[PDB]
DNA sequence: CAAAATTTTCGGAAGGCATGCTCTGTGGC
DNA sequence: ATTTTTTTGCCTTCCGAAAATTTTG
RNA sequence: GCCACAGAG
């Protein structure tokens, strides 16, 4: 029958209902509160990625319309992007097929970001 | 089903009026048309108007926005009444001034007669234009071409 | 307010049809597929203008009608940003005030945060008080001519839901939607509001 | 208004990309988990129970119930999967051999790939070529894994690797075991390895000296537990060396091991219908499941709460033995199961065969509109005309749409009725979904209220196209077509010029009789399988329809030289033959 | 979830979907996803699953992007280092350049702040405000910029005085190895390199030698071998330094090179601090103190962390494996800048620390208690310092990092499963192979409790099933099952474990931030910093405490991760 | 034609087409369909077996071309129309 | 059905296809092996390749992708039995007319 | 981009069989929709026999696009082709 | 020179397939 | 818990065993 | 419904 024996420590109430949980119930000890130094090197992580978001090397994911009032006159620009090419390569890093993209003779400036010792993190 | 480019040209509410006109007497939806073949009188000829029963809705729809009044003023829009040589003249007696495009398109469509909404339409109407141009311009749109 | 969208697209004409002329056989399918209905992140469609390239007329093996492609251009109502354009007031509720432009579209809603400032309604009569001077008699009364300004444009998906969600759904109901096209009128310059106003 | 511009494109199958769900396509694709091994429960007049093998949201075995899921009869569902999850990683059969060669290629340490650097770019480098087939994909393959056998050494790691294959290759438990002899190439000296293998069982025949006969049969076994885990951190890298295309996430081995076992709509393993007892008998496929799922519970309950080694052992291989026949029937033999005859039809066995789906129901399959009666001669029907009997053609019909050219015509069938032979069984409105049977309206008012779009299914006529077969299909000119003509004596007929491509006698031989519903397939089979058109074998060329017994004794009677005939003779000859 | 949950909620609330992905393509992706942009994603996640590949292969791999795009990305990830390359000329003459994945710019983006925190405590410029300021501003520049002239930072400074004190700074960081120069070696793959120079040193073997195939085979590696050992080790030799007295006669870092950060000293540092919390729970608490300085004053010469000659295929011998371990056991005593004394130590101490109480004999920086401590840290049970001769001390890191390693999977274990297993998994390690009666009687615990803690640690390859048959067809009820504990299973079968953890940890942050997304560009402008409890809602602030909690969290246990994680990368 | 003689028999087929569904539907189904599945192979549905089995036109004998109706739009019957507004307009007076 | 006993149908074998195939017949052969013996209406998700019901993918839980086809009922049933065997046959669907 | 102008057409000028039976069923399934046809046709009902009398003096509105292996294609009107 | 590792060749066994194509009946589980 | 078979041929893949060849000492 | 033989060309 294929259904009646049972092994010595099973029982027959045990067994036939086979619900194996999906979500697990065992964690590691790391989920504890938070401490000062472990909170300075969160926002010392949080700092750097916003730093590396907003550089000139990001590679973005892959209301300007076409009339034209006076009131575009007047109007700031939103902000002068450092581009790919705007950067000072060390060309000696780099193949050589990959000149073409970036800045072999154009204007070149070295984006500075300044370390905020202030916690940005609100609470 | 693909958008080759979202605005292609702009539309005066004239030309769309014209051209919904011209339909509707194309496909006797006019309401001469109607009064006079299908009411009134059997239908011996049994001349059908278009089936089209969305078509005829929308068209009569804008026919009846554009044909009532403009409201610069508490019965007819005007539009209605333009032609294409008087649209021209009045056109580009509008393009002599330091009107945009958008700007040109509302007076057109609206045939300001109020001096508040012709504030309204254009902006920066005081610094960009003195009291003389302006006087000019109410003066050349109220008077209908 | 009307602007032209072009737009390529395959067409049916069913052989019945052939007796027609093929240009009125297109544009009368364009007709059916696009007339009093929203072309989606585009606006409104009215009409098609008309036709501009035709290619040859294509069968599927199985069926006699034939599939053309066809680039047309179609007016369709777009109130660019920043236009204004006068409706007669439908409805006013707690958030703000309906607006419909005489039938073509029903869908205009005007909030709070961009009428008049100071401005309250009252249910007991159903209207909106601007106290704009000493003479602040003035309502927002329904089925009047009132002007607005376009200050913004929204989509929304047309995603249905799960079948047995819209099983239940129904259920319940036998036991209101966004709009997929919808505008934001304002009132925050003189020569807004009502037509009578500023006579 | 309000409404969304909706646009529909006719499109067709450009390809298939053949490949096997992941963990998370499974559960994505089910509706319930089976976690229940009761089908029905007894408190509630034997309905299918909740979250069992034959769960309503699965779909429905009869006509009587409602999916549940997306709440159709038996008739509108499409059927739903359900998914169940295993207590423990099995081996999947069909991908069995693939698990061997993919471990084969690996170090069974660390998972790495057995290649050089320079082997592996140039082998990647031969996969990669533009005209590349299957032939020379899987002769690139088995270069690769040949290469692999020979690698001795791990490049990653120090760690020996051995030969890796079946435990016994029979028809048992042991035939779906994988076992990795470590020292094989061991030669004669320098293995560390095998220090270590020497220190563990003097270590342990310390204690066991019973044992000592068996250490020489003893190798590094691969469970399916070990083999998921070892499985897991191979490299994508290497995966396209192995033959699975790592872009996507579905590629990966472990993939190729089950852990979720989708449960198959009901719909495709429908409940027979009751014999001589009120229960009604499951299909193969909800039992085995129903094991499966008891087996699984069964192995859960004894690692909750701590049975016997040999016992979790003994019931996994139980486990995969059981999936292993609900997969393939006949790969394992059913007497090492406890319970067990006949074997079941497995998902394998579907497949298979001359009755299987592929030759028994794709390649070709039952048809309508088709009609089987022994033949009889007629030689005054035209050669490419069959006569039909008016018994037959009162069930075999045809859809006329109603045009302006032929209403009158079909208001004339409608009209006669289901039982006068010119006439019509069915009417299908334009606006309608179901036809309305023939013989149970008024007859008058749907002929006078026809409209110039329904489709009625007239009676055969004559002069309808239909094609006329003999079963031993050894060419082409076996199936043709002929124009049909009505005739009262209950065999279908044909010329006798025309048994020669049949390859037909009047001994008794029956023939089938097709009529194709489409105005496309009638004008084909017309036109490239007509009689007139088919005069001639593709063979040589040379006719093959032509003068037969019987003709030629007359013909050359009649050309005999001493053959002389007055005008009256020549005369009612002539009327003879017209 | 008492009541029966749906496959709907299954898929959409856990993390099923996420347990399909390969835990390296997944990290890695993941952290190129937060860090750089998608296109970079894609390329990053293209090469990792298909291993090389060119500009045309990765044009035609990836639909929407062209050849500019792909070349643009691929310097943007140049340039961060997460991109190794290698140009080759074919026989036909075509040269095509093929761009790998190196994980060396992806642990970089991995651990930035614990790189940054490491410059900062580990050079005592703590206590001066503006000199941690600035030490952590150039770290954070070059990290974020992946390589960086001096001339070029410098140009951006005006203050005659704060140029002097940056170029100081770089220099302190220069001469204690955490910053080096860049070169094509970082962007040549180690397995290329060694084959290069195999084959170049097997060719430069002329024809006709009287010497067999293998003497040949054997020479040409090993000079090869000394060749690579010279190439590596060249960015370590402060050529970029010995530009001094320019004017005024100070010690000035070149203007026209190109300095990057050293991973291989801040994993150095990492190992260090692991082995002080080792030693920390087994050797008192001043005698980790002593420990910790002898380990940061020997910490620059210490050996690296992975020897690269195990990377390039070369252990397929036996014998070269056995003399990478004679290399490394050679090396880790006999470096001139790794033995110590206890006179040595005594001029690193800090003035709190006192010593002189600590030790009882029987039931002021003194060099007889260092020495005393030095002898207890040699004594111990764990090999935390070996004796050379009678008073030098050095630490052997070849005999110490197993013994690391298994204390901390053993206690990760003990931590996650239970003291009970741990207690197994030691019985099972101890003698190698045993049956259940052998462990029911060696480790006193019920049948059983051995039975389901071996059952439960079997699901995570810690312990490994023998099966011995006794019939002709292997029956599992005839058979008789020992187990045996497989170390190297287990530590990849943990490190997989927790690199998923790790990436899930992130996927999941970014996720919250993208769904967040609007809330979070609103707070995150110049106005509204410092000023949000005014220009925002509530209910607003509530939610931006909300998620800066859940994303601090995140990213503390990413850490912890971290911590736990680096250990079986050694 | 292969370049050498493979011979009509499943193992000749199994090397002559690349296909999946063709061979599945001959011999050895499911040792075919199991390494398809493996090797994640694409079957292109261009043979008649396939289009057979999954219902769809075959591309020889009457499905070697396709039917087409020549519309009758001329040219001169798909000129633009009046655009007046945007034709008439001119920004030389700003600028 | 199968019989004369159960108003069964004639089997179109597969010789007779071959015999079909050798005139040429596409749309005879469409007709007789997918009109008139087992066509199926059925929805086919773009994106994922599987089968949907209802106009709804069961996979990607929307409804954005699906296209209404036309199969003969047994490949649905052997799609079926294949993703019930861990294979997965995912449809790859082109545009009937080139545009 | 792929047509192949009508100078330039070297496929064979007449009639397939193939050819003619799909445009029989074609133009049979089009006067079956309620199609116009250009015969005067004598009291026939069925479409097909119209059909076949549209083309046997070449009345019939369709063309023949044959693809080439490579991809061009090439159109041939069905008046043009010989039969 | 001959001991040891690697590779090739050679068997016998283990698998698989074929053992037409359609059609009409009955009898027992 | 003694103990028959009940077609005939063809084909590839696997897998030790032995032979052939090269490779280390 | 599954097997089992029995026949027809
Ligand atoms: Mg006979
Ligand atoms: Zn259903
Ligand atoms: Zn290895
Ligand atoms: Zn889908």
């Amino acid at each position: 029958n294929y259904m009646s024996n049972l092994p010595f420590g099973l029982g027959y109430g045990d067994v036939g209902k086979n619900h194996i949980t999906e979500f697990p119930s065992i964690p590691l000890p790391i989920n504890g509160p938070i401490t000062n130094k472990e909170r300075s090197l969160a926002v010392k992580y949080i700092n750097f990625g916003k730093t590396v978001k907003d550089g000139p090397f990001y590679t973005g994911s892959m209301t300007n319309d076409g009339i034209e009032r006076y009131s575009d006159k007047y109007l700031k620009k939103r902000k002068i992007g450092i581009s790919i090419d705007d950067h000072p390569y060390n060309l000696n890093l780099f193949p050589n097929e990959l000149y073409n993209v970036m800045g072999i003779n154009k204007k070149k400036l070295l984006a500075i970001s300044k370390f905020n010792n202030a916690d940005d993190v609100f609470t | 089903m693909k958008v080759l480019e979202e605005r292609n040209a702009f539309l005066s509410d004239y030309e769309v009026l014209k051209f919904l006109t011209d339909l509707e007497k194309k496909h006797l939806w006019d309401q001469k048309s109607l009064a006079a073949l299908k009411k009134s009188r059997s239908k011996g000829k049994q001349n059908r108007p278009y089936n089209h029963p969305e078509l005829q809705g929308i068209t009569r729809n804008v026919v009846n926005y554009l044909s009532i009044n403009k409201n610069f003023i508490n019965e007819k829009s005007g539009i209605s009444k333009m032609s294409d040589e008087s649209f021209a003249e009045l056109m580009t007696k509008l393009n002599s001034f330091k009107l945009f495009k958008a700007e040109k398109l509302q007076i057109v469509n609206q045939l300001p007669a109020n001096m508040v909404h012709l504030y309204s339409i254009v902006e920066e109407c005081d610094a960009r234009f003195d009291e003389k141009t302006i006087e000019e311009m109410l003066e050349i749109i109220s008077g209908y071409a | 307010m009307f602007i032209l969208s072009k737009i390529a697209d395959l067409v049916r004409i069913p052989p019945d049809q052939f007796h027609r002329d093929t240009i009125s056989a297109i544009t009368h399918q364009l007709n059916n597929k696009f007339a009093n209905k929203i072309i989606p992140n585009v606006g409104l469609c009215i009409t098609i203008y008309d036709l501009l390239t035709v290619e040859e007329g294509q069968l599927k093996p199985g069926d006699g009608s034939s599939y053309i492609n066809v680039t047309f251009r179609a007016v369709v109502f777009k109130p660019f940003l920043g236009e204004i354009v006068t409706g007669w007031i439908s409805k006013c509720t707690a958030e703000g005030i309906k607006v419909s432009l005489l039938g073509i579209f029903d869908d205009i809603f005007i909030p709070q945060n961009m009428l008049f400032e100071g401005c309250y309604y009252t249910p007991e009569e159903s209207a909106w008080i601007w106290p704009m001077d000493e003479e602040t008699k003035l309502y927002f009364d329904v089925n009047e001519k009132i002007r607005f300004r376009i200050e913004r444009e929204v989509f929304v998906d047309v995603k249905p839901k799960s079948p047995k969600e819209r099983e239940l759904e129904e259920r319940a109901q036998l036991e209101e939607k966004p709009p997929a096209y919808a505008l934001l009128g304002s009132c925050q310059t003189d020569g807004m509001g009502l037509v009578s106003w500023w006579e | 208004m309000k409404e969304v511009v909706v646009s529909e494109t006719p499109k067709r199958i450009k390809g298939l990309e053949f490949s096997a769900l992941s963990a998370a396509d499974i559960v994505a694709q089910s509706e319930v988990e089976v976690s229940t091994r009761d089908l029905f429960d007894l408190e509630k007049d034997r309905a299918p129970k909740a979250n069992g093998a034959l769960d309503p949201k699965m779909g429905v075995s009869s006509s009587s119930l409602e999916c549940a899921t997306c709440h159709g009869n038996l008739a509108s569902c499409h059927g739903h999967f359900g998914h169940l999850k295993l207590a423990l990683p099995v081996f999947h059969i069909g991908y069995f051999k693939a698990t061997i060669q993919i471990l084969q290629g690996i170090c069974k340490n660390c998972s790495a790939i057995l290649l050089s650097e320079t082997d592996k770019r140039q082998f990647l480098h031969e996969l990669r070529r533009p005209g590349v087939d299957n032939l020379r994909r899987m002769g690139i393959l088995k270069k690769i894994l040949d290469q692999c056998k020979k690698q001795r050494r791990c490049l990653h790691c120090g760690a020996l690797n051995g030969v890796v294959k079946k435990a016994a290759a029979g028809a048992g438990s042991a035939a779906l075991k994988i076992i990795h002899d470590t020292f094989r190439w061991v030669g004669k000296k320098s293995a560390p390895e095998k220090d270590i293998w020497v220190g563990e069982w003097k270590e342990v025949l310390a204690h066991n000296p019973e044992l000592e006969r068996y250490v020489k049969r003893c190798m590094d076994d691969l469970n399916p537990l070990k083999t998921l885990n070892l499985f897991k951190q191979i490299k994508s890298a290497d995966c396209e060396l192995l033959g699975i295309d790592a872009t996507v996430p579905s590629g990966r081995p472990e993939t190729y091991i089950w852990r979720y076992l989708p449960a198959p709509p009901v719909c495709i393993r429908p409940s027979v219908m009751m014999q001589d007892s009120p229960a009604s008998n499951e299909d193969d496929l909800t039992v085995k499941l129903t094991e499966i799922v008891w087996t699984s519970s069964l192995i859960k309950a004894g690692l909750d709460k701590g049975i016997s080694i040999n016992n979790m052992m003994e019931h996994w291989d139980y486990l995969q033995l059981t999936v292993a026949m609900y997969i393939n029937s006949d790969s394992v033999n059913p007497a090492m199961l406890p319970g067990s005859v006949k074997p079941i039809r497995g998902f394998c066995q579907r497949l298979k065969g001359k009755q299987g789906r592929f030759r028994g129901n794709l390649s070709g399959k039952r048809v309508d509109f088709s009609g089987r009666t022994v033949i009889s001669p007629d030689p005054n029907l035209s050669i490419d005309e069959v006569a039909v009997p008016d018994r037959v053609a009162k069930v075999l019909t045809y859809p006329e749409k109603v045009t302006r050219y032929n209403r009158h015509k079909l208001q004339e069938l409608i009209v006669n009725g289901p039982n006068v032979h010119p006439g019509a069984n069915y009417l299908l409105k334009r606006n309608e979904d179901a036809r309305r049977n023939l013989r149970y309206g008024d007859r008058m008012k749907l002929a006078k209220n026809l409209q110039i779009g329904d489709v009625v299914e007239r009676h055969l006529e004559d002069g309808d196209v239909v094609l006329f077969n003999r079963q031993p299909s050894l060419h082409r000119l076996s199936i043709l077509s002929h124009y049909a003509k009505i005739r009262p004596w209950r065999t279908f007929r044909l010329n006798e010029c025309v048994c020669t491509p049949y390859n037909a006698d009047f001994d008794g031989d029956e023939m089938n009789l097709h009529v194709p519903q489409t105005e496309e397939a009638r004008a084909e089979a017309i036109n490239l399988m007509g009689v007139k058109n088919n005069l001639l074998t593709p063979k040589s060329g040379e006719p093959i329809i032509a003068a037969t017994q019987d003709f030629i004794t007359g013909s050359y009677l009649i050309s005999h030289k001493d053959s002389f005939y007055d005008r009256a003779t020549l005369t009612q000859l002539l009327s003879m033959m017209s | 979830s008492e009541k029966l949950v749906t496959p709907e909620d299954v898929m959409t609330i856990s993390s099923l979907e996420q347990r399909t992905l390969n835990p390296d393509l997944f990290l890695y992706k993941e952290l190129v996803k937060a860090h750089l942009g998608e296109r970079a994603a894609s390329v990053i996640g293209m090469l990792v699953a298909l291993g090389r590949l060119s500009v045309r292969e990765l044009v035609e791999k990836i639909d929407g992007m062209d050849v500019d795009s792909v070349k643009t990305t691929l310097v943007s990830l140049t340039q961060l280092r997460c991109v190794k390359y290698l140009q080759e000329t074919a026989i036909s003459g075509k040269k095509t350049t093929y761009y790998y994945y190196n994980e060396e710019g992806i642990h970089i983006l991995l651990y930035s702040g614990l790189i940054i925190d490491e410059i900062i405590t580990q050079m005592r410029v703590n206590d001066e405000e503006e000199h941690k300021q600035l030490v952590a501003e150039i770290v954070q520049n070059v990290i974020s910029l992946g390589s960086l002239t001096v001339e070029d930072y410098l140009s951006s400074v005006t203050s005659d005085s704060m140029k002097y004190t940056i170029s100081s700074l770089f220099v302190q960081l220069c001469e204690m190895g955490y910053l080096i120069q860049i070169s094509k070696l970082h962007y040549t793959p180690i397995e290329d390199l060694w084959q290069f120079l195999y084959e170049k040193h097997y060719k430069n073997i002329p024809r006709n030698s009287p010497l067999s195939d293998l003497k040949k085979r054997s020479q040409a590696k090993m000079n090869a071998k000394t060749d690579f050992a010279k190439i590596i080790n060249k960015p370590n030799e402060l050529s970029q330094i010995l530009t001094v007295d320019p004017k005024t006669s100070l010690r000035i870092v070149k203007p026209t090179v190109s300095l990057t950060i050293n991973l291989d000293r801040f994993m150095k540092g990492r190992r260090s601090k692991q082995l002080i919390n080792l030693a920390k729970t087994r050797v008192g608490s001043v005698t980790a103190q002593v420990y910790k300085i002898a380990l940061r004053l020997t910490e620059q010469k210490s050996p690296k962390i992975r020897d690269p000659l195990t990377q390039t295929g070369l252990l397929q011998d036996l014998e070269e494996a056995k003399s990478f371990q004679d290399e490394a056991e050679l090396v880790e005593e006999k470096t001139p800048g790794l033995t110590f004394n206890a006179i040595d130590l005594a001029r690193h101490l800090p003035a709190e620390l006192d010593l002189r109480g600590s030790l009882l004999s029987r039931k002021p920086h003194s060099a007889s208690l260092i020495n005393s401590h030095l002898k207890i840290l040699a004594s111990s049970n764990f090999p935390f310092l070996n004796e050379t001769k009678p008073g030098v001390y050095y630490v052997p890191y070849s005999k110490l990092m197993p013994v690391l390693k298994s204390s901390v999977y053993e206690y990760v274990i003990a931590s996650t499963l239970g003291p009970s297993a741990m207690r197994l998994s030691r019985c099972i390690r101890d003698n190698k192979l045993v049956s259940e009666k052998i462990i029911n009687s060696t480790a006193l615990m019920k049948e059983k409790d051995i039975r389901s803690t071996l059952a439960s640690l079997i699901r995570y390859n810690s312990v490994e099933i023998q099966e011995v048959p006794r019939t002709a067809d292997r029956s599992a009820s005839r058979a008789v099952f020992l187990f045996r504990c497989k170390e190297t299973h287990s530590y990849n079968f943990m490190r997989q474990n927790l690199e998923w953890n790790m990436a899930n940890l992130l996927f999941k942050k970014e996720k919250l931030k993208q769904e967040n997304s609007t809330l979070l560009k609103k707070a995150n402008r110049d106005d509204v910093k410092g000023r949000e409890n005014e220009l925002l809602l509530p209910s607003e602030l509530n939610q931006l405490k909300m998620v800066n909690e859940r994303e601090l969290n995140v990213f503390a246990r990413l850490s912890r991760l971290l911590s736990l994680w680096e250990v079986f990368q050694m | 034609y292969k370049g050498e003689v493979l011979g009509i028999t499943r193992f000749g087929l199994s090397k002559m087409r690349d296909s999946v569904l063709q061979l599945a539907s001959f011999e050895k189904t499911t040792d075919h369909l199991f390494d398809a599945a493996f090797y994640m192979k694409k079957d292109a549905v261009e043979g008649v077996s396939e289009c057979i089995i999954l219902g769809q036109t075959m591309s020889i004998g009457t499905g070697s071309f396709k039917v087409v109706k020549g519309t009758n739009i001329s040219e001169k019957d798909l000129v633009p129309k009046r655009c007046l507004f945007e034709s008439l307009s001119n920004e030389a007076a700003l600028k | 059905t199968e019989g004369r006993s159960r108003d069964g149908g004639l089997r179109l074998g597969e010789m007779e296809r071959d015999c079909v195939i050798a005139y040429g017949a596409s749309q005879l052969l469409l007709e007789r092996l997918m009109i008139s013996s087992d066509a199926f209406e059925v929805d086919v998700c773009d994106k994922c390749g599987l089968m949907g019901y209802s106009g709804w993918c069961t996979t990607c839980k929307s409804a954005e992708n699906i296209i209404k086809m036309t199969i003969p009922y047994a490949a649905k049933l052997l799609f079926q039995e294949l993703l019930s065997m861990n294979i997965a046959p995912r449809l790859r669907l082109e545009d009937i007319f080139q545009q | 981009e792929k047509a192949i102008p009508k100078d330039q057409r070297a496929t064979t000028p007449y009639m397939t069989k193939y050819e003619r039976a799909r445009i029989l069923g074609t133009r049979a399934l089009q006067i079956s929709m309620n199609a116009p046809v250009f015969v005067d046709l004598e009291g026939e009902t069925d479409p097909l026999r119209i059909a076949m009398k549209e083309l046997a003096e070449k009345k019939i509105p369709l063309v023949i696009r044959r693809y080439l292996p490579d991809g061009s294609f090439e159109d041939w009107s069905v008046e043009e082709l010989i039969v």
